[PDB]
């Protein structure tokens, strides 16, 4: 019952002149917003992506994002052109908010330097990451002293603007966020894990929401030997999942893949292994 | 300090590989860092030109992931692969798409 909304930013500082930035907005795992870096604008990936915010409010958000990009790049490049051997380097920012069951908002703002935790914004104070100290401590000191309104703006964004915008987004996109897409399931014979051995593969593709149960079983006995893969993304917000099992040939008859998913409405998906048994 | 993470490359079709029916080939490149990566979808060896891909994103450990996908009609004669190059790879890694999977 928990939902989040995130804005992620990825900055690559290549030299004291070049630096490229990317940004996107994400409701849970569905991307809802992109960022056009040439125009410096929000890209609304869905009809409901404006989330019951006015065009004035959103153009002002774009204004603030543009100014924040400008100043962030300016100050970082100012510090780095004095350590040019440090180029290239990457900065990642994950801001946003999580709506907890009962309606409790927890905002968060986290920054990584070169894929390592640099610092976070806990409650109302910048906190450096334990480890990666000197640079963290420095940046955290600068943020907690020189950069005035930056801190208050961050707090109000992740604690007030973010949850309001999030609930507006869920209200506007109620038909897409709560959709149910029935998966397609098929069977295959993977690579022989040995002579006599036999690799049964069960594919389940095209399902939303992401939670899914896939299991090889004989009757009710779930085979403890099933190897479940990762849930991988398809385009257009559906998911794919492979579950395999290697058995002895001749003992493969009677095995069956079983798939449970909310979209099924109870009637689970069952696919028996046929092999060369069906004329 | 800096962390370098090698990309995980997974190739899978959106629908059962029915020779003659259109389909989508997905290459999911995940868990890599830094962000600069070069991903190509290859049909029989040459690079496919009509390739879409998601906006860059990153997991909670800050490692990046990307979904490259293309419409394609698989045939018996055709072999499809995903070629990834990254600073963590001495030379580009090529993962063939297992039709039989
Ligand atoms: C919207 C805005 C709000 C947010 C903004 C806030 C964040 C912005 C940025 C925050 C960073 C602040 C923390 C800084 C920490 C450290 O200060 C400073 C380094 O510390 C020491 O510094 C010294 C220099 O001073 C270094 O020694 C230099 O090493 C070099 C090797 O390449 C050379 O050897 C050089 O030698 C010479 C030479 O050979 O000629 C001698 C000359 O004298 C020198 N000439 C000088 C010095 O003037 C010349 C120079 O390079 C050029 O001038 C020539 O072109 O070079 C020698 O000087 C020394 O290593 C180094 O340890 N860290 C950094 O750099 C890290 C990079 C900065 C940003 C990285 C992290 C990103 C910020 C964090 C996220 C951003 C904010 C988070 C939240 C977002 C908003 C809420
Ligand atoms: C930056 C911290 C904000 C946290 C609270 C956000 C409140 C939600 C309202 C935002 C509306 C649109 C969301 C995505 C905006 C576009 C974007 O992805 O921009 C990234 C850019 O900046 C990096 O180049
Ligand atoms: C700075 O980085 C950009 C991005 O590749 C490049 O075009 C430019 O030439 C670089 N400067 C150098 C290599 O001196
Ligand atoms: O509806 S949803 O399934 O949550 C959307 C998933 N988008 C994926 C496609 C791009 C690659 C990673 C995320
Ligand atoms: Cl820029
Ligand atoms: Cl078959």
């Amino acid at each position: 019952e928990h939902v989040s909304f995130h804005v992620i930013q990825i900055f690559s500082f290549v030299n004291q002149s070049w630096a490229r930035g990317q940004g996107s907005g994400w409701l849970d795992e569905l991307q809802t917003h992109g960022w056009d870096s040439e125009s410096g604008t929000i890209i609304f990936l869905h009809q409901w992506s404006k989330g019951q915010f006015s065009n004035e409010e959103l153009s002002d958000l774009e204004l603030l994002f543009r100014f924040y990009l400008f100043g962030l790049t300016r100050e970082i490049q100012d510090h780095a052109s004095q350590d040019y051997s440090k180029y290239p380097f990457e900065v990642q920012v994950k801001a946003g908010c999580e709506l907890h069951s009962g309606g409790s908002p927890e905002g968060f703002f986290q920054v990584a330097f070169n894929g390592l935790d640099l610092l976070s914004f806990q409650q109302t104070t910048w906190v450096p990451s334990p480890g990666c100290g000197s640079l963290a401590q420095s940046v955290c000191h600068l943020l907690n002293h020189q950069y005035e309104g930056v801190t208050e703006t961050v707090y109000n964004l992740i604690r007030s603007t973010c949850p309001r915008f999030l609930l507006g987004l869920l209200d506007a996109g109620k038909m897409y966020v709560h959709r149910q897409v029935r998966p397609e399931a098929w069977l295959s014979s993977g690579p022989s894990p040995g002579p006599g051995r036999l690799q049964l593969v069960c594919h389940v593709s095209g399902f939303y929401p992401k939670p899914v149960w896939v299991m090889w079983m004989r009757g009710e006995q779930e085979q403890q030997g099933t190897q479940l893969g990762d849930i991988l993304p398809n385009a257009n917000g559906t998911w794919y999942l492979r579950a395999t099992l290697d058995v002895a040939d001749g003992e493969a008859a009677g095995l069956s893949c079983r798939v449970k998913h909310s979209s099924l409405e109870g009637q689970d998906i069952i696919l028996y292994w046929r092999g060369s048994l069906v004329p | 300090a800096a962390i370098q993470r090698t990309p995980k490359i997974q190739v899978y079709s959106r629908h059962p590989a029915e020779n003659g029916k259109s389909n989508f080939l997905n290459c999911y490149v995940s868990g890599f860092h830094p962000s600069d990566i070069e991903v190509d979808l290859l049909k029989n060896g040459e690079r496919i030109e009509k390739v879409e891909h998601s906006d860059l994103s990153f997991s909670k450990d800050w490692s990046f992931y990307l979904l490259y996908y293309t419409e394609f009609t698989p045939t018996e004669k055709d072999e499809y692969a995903c070629r990834v190059n990254h600073v963590t790879l001495s030379q580009p890694k090529i993962v063939k798409w297992d039709r039989d999977m």
